[PDB]
């Protein structure tokens, strides 16, 4: 029943669900950072968007509330975290579900 | 660090984790786990202990595809829809016909520069060649024959990964793509993985979690010199800006000189 | 034209597949064979029937050593020192420990065109790029970079395989890594391939050797609007030979005073 995937992350894992989701019919999302501008995952993905103008480091990539932003106004379906960021953020998996955003994880 | 995976176990006998993966489920099935998930596990000889748990997919998650042909990634994403794991969508084999088929190794390929601490190094990369070939799984991240790697993010270029039937041949078949790797532009920690891959007390099986500061012969002495490099920049001067006492022309045409032997 | 190997056979029964392999081996060993050896049959209902001896490797060696996990051409030279196949060195499981873990499947991505009569492509390669991760086993052959291409020798860019538990599962995995390949300054077959593996009948596994020419519409072909590679051509196209009514000046977009919005 998913559509549309996003990943929230960058990187060999955003590349690696991106391969996966397309074996499952299912479009993806990635988002990336400004010094992510080009990053290989960003250009594997059907759809891409900046999260945020003003974001710099990681502090890009762990931003709960824009990352849903981003969610939202692209019709996603479903956000698999990957690893590293907010793969384990109780946070981010409680405000997804709020959203209708299927949380990929426990 | 977690520097090097190998899938399954090795040395590590069948009874121990027979009971290190029971005990995995027990601790699952009580709480009702759903998703992937790691159990971690620590071993003392006939002897583990619990230390945490990872509640997502791992870095390593590649070997354990490798030995037993299940995608968890594409699986995650079905979990999530609703899929029974024993539907068709999945296609779980039941726990009992769960196999491993031979040994598999992953070591994520970085710009930590060795002769530097393992440092980080950034920039363009302008050179780049991955391998290929048999059981040799390639997952890429960062690199690409084009653009570049800024300092605000793990650098990982490869995440690179061997299969066989034995250990020994997925260590060989390791470092051989290892070596076919032609990374320019940004220092890496091939060089060091290569003395990982290709050390006696690897393929024993038998290593330690000290298995690293116990070896000072990890650390080892050769820059590489650019080989075709350095001659490519050579060409390059003599051909922009002319040779220091012969007449700046274009390379003159020469009649091609058969040369007796 | 083998065009798409399969590992194993979807379409047999256990106990045929189980025979077809003794009689094989009844043949084999009967003449004292050595190396590696194919044996050909060919299938019709409860029967097999001899029809050739390949006495070496093929091509799609590749998607025996996906499920059976032994390196093939690796063994091959093994043997040919003096190495047993049960000894340290080969590690071969005794025959009743070699299995199938999963199901492979192999394309071979050639410059035959599909639109015009399977007709061998010449020319330079002017885009390259290839796949990785889960289950995808690529073998290097003409393609990368730049090579040109010759019409001397059997066209063969790339060798694709791929591996999973399920066969639908690695099909629909061919099918991703087909779509991903970009290989450009000469025509290929992926489309075709793409073609083969998105049908039912071929999913189905009850396919026969009448099957490409029992179905027509493999050959019904779209080229989707490469928006990309037009791109280039047209900004190629003015940078070079400028516009109609234009004249050549520096380009504009001068003034970083942007946009309201
Ligand atoms: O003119 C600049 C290009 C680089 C020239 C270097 C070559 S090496 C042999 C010859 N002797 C020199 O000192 N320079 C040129
Ligand atoms: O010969 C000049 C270069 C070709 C430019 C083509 C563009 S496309 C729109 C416009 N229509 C034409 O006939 N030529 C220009």
């Amino acid at each position: 029943q998913i559509k549309k995937l996003l990943v929230a992350n960058r990187g060999e894992i955003a590349i690696r669900i991106f391969r996966a989701a397309a074996e499952l019919d299912i479009s993806t999302v990635a988002i990336y950072s400004n010094e992510d501008k080009s990053s290989l995952h960003r250009y594997k993905a059907d759809e891409s968007y900046l999260v945020g103008s003003d974001l710099g480091p990681a502090e890009s990539y762990l931003n709960i509330e824009r990352i849903i932003d981003v969610a939202k106004q692209a019709n996603v379906d479903a956000i698999h975290p990957g690893y590293g960021f907010l793969s384990e953020n109780e946070q981010f998996a409680r405000r997804c579900a709020e959203e209708g955003i299927k949380f990929i994880g426990p | 660090q977690k520097v090097v995976e190998v899938a399954p176990s090795v040395g590590l006998s069948p009874t121990l984790r027979q009971r290190i993966c029971d005990a995995a489920i027990q601790l699952m099935e009580n709480i009702k786990y759903v998703n992937a998930g790691t159990v971690e596990f620590l071993v003392s000889g006939d002897e583990f202990f619990f230390i945490e748990v990872n509640p997502r997919v791992q870095v390593e998650h590649t070997i354990t595809e490798m030995v037993t042909g299940i995608d968890i990634v594409k699986t995650q994403i079905l979990v999530a829809a609703g899929a029974d794991l024993f539907g068709e969508e999945i296609n779980m084999p039941q726990q009992k016909d769960i196999t491993t088929l031979g040994y598999a190794i992953q070591c994520r390929i970085t710009t930590e520069d060795p002769l530097n601490d393992f440092m980080p190094d950034t920039g363009t990369i302008i050179a780049y060649r991955s391998s290929g070939g048999a059981g040799v799984r390639l997952d890429a991240g960062d690199g690409f024959q084009g653009a570049e790697i800024s300092p605000y993010y793990d650098s990982l270029l490869v995440k690179l990964s061997t299969h066989a039937i034995s250990f020994k041949q997925a260590e060989e078949k390791m470092v051989r793509s290892l070596r076919e790797m032609r990374i320019r532009g940004v220092k890496t920690n091939i060089p060091f993985l290569i003395n990982v891959m290709k050390n006696k007390k690897f393929t024993s099986g038998d290593y330690t979690t000290k298995f690293i500061e116990e070896t000072p012969e990890l650390f080892d002495i050769q820059p590489s010199l650019d080989r075709g490099t350095k001659t490519l920049e050579y060409i390059g001067n003599v051909t922009i800006n002319g040779f220091p006492n012969v007449e700046k022309r274009p390379k003159p045409d020469y009649e091609l000189a058969s040369i007796p032997t």
